[PDB]
């Protein structure tokens, strides 16, 4: 970003005293994980069932 | 008398191979009469249902 204006006056001549600059920031996300499990028996597979194979 | 004095037999010779069948006997009973008389079918559901007249 930019810094906020403000007063600027200087006598003449006056061997500047060189300001200090400006720098940039950091900014930092972490990973995150996700998951979904399924266990389904070996019974529930083999009987017929409506509007599933 | 009873074997040769100095002859070669099968006490002396270390190389002899062993013998085995290959075959395994089992006769442990394992016939089922009642299952064998009966018959076959198959089923779709947990629950099977039939009718008599």
């Amino acid at each position: 970003e930019l810094r906020q204006p403000g007063k600027n006056t200087r006598v003449e001549g006056e061997d500047a005293t060189i300001k200090a600059g400006s720098f940039t920031t950091m900014l930092n996300n972490f990973c995150q994980i996700s998951d979904e499990t399924l266990q389904v028996t070996g019974t529930a597979d083999k009987v017929k069932k409506a509007g599933r194979k | 008398m009873a074997t040769p004095t100095n002859a070669v037999s099968t006490v002396e010779i270390n190389g002899k191979r062993e013998d085995l069948i290959d075959i395994i006997y089992n006769i442990a009973p394992y016939d089922t009469p009642f299952m064998t008389a009966i018959g076959k079918g198959v089923a779709t559901a947990i629950t099977h249902e039939w009718q008599t007249d």
